[PDB]
């Protein structure tokens, strides 16, 4: 008897446009030192 | 997937025929055999696949929107 | 070469994001938890 096993994957998420809209059309970003 | 008398009263209710014609490609993928494998499994018994990490026809269908 | 498999262990690693907060509820860390699973073989039986 032997065992076979198939192999281990990695998951892959994928992402969408926040820093060109969150931070446009909600919050405003001023630096102040 | 539907059948039955579901499947008509749905096609006579709220499903309507948009397509008559389609294609499925056909893809094959063989996994390599050459390698430590035949002197792995003989020193060892068990094999791990590994190599997962790096870094036509035409049928008939019917289809609804 | 298709033979018995005998079933074995699987694993899998999905990125979950967190969340960033403070007051007076304590604070959150991130935690890793794997969990192991089974498997199941069929059985073909065909004579005439």
């Amino acid at each position: 008897q032997f065992d076979i096993l198939l192999g281990t994957y990695c998951n892959t998420l994928n992402f969408v446009r926040f820093l060109e809209l969150g931070l446009s059309v909600a919050c405003i970003c001023t630096k102040f030192p | 997937v539907t059948t039955a008398t579901l499947k008509r009263q749905l096609l006579q209710g709220i499903l309507q025929i948009d397509d008559t014609a389609a294609d499925v490609p056909v893809t094959y993928g063989e996994m390599v055999l050459q390698g430590t494998n035949l002197v792995t499994a003989l020193v060892m018994g068990k094999a791990v696949r590994g190599m997962d990490d790096v870094a036509n026809a035409r049928v008939p269908a019917d289809l609804v929107i | 070469e298709l033979a018995y498999v005998r079933d074995g262990v699987i694993q899998f690693e999905v990125q979950q994001p967190m969340i960033a907060r403070d007051g007076p509820h304590p604070v959150d860390q991130p935690v890793h938890n794997y969990m192991v699973k089974r498997i199941h073989k069929r059985s073909l039986s065909a004579a005439f």
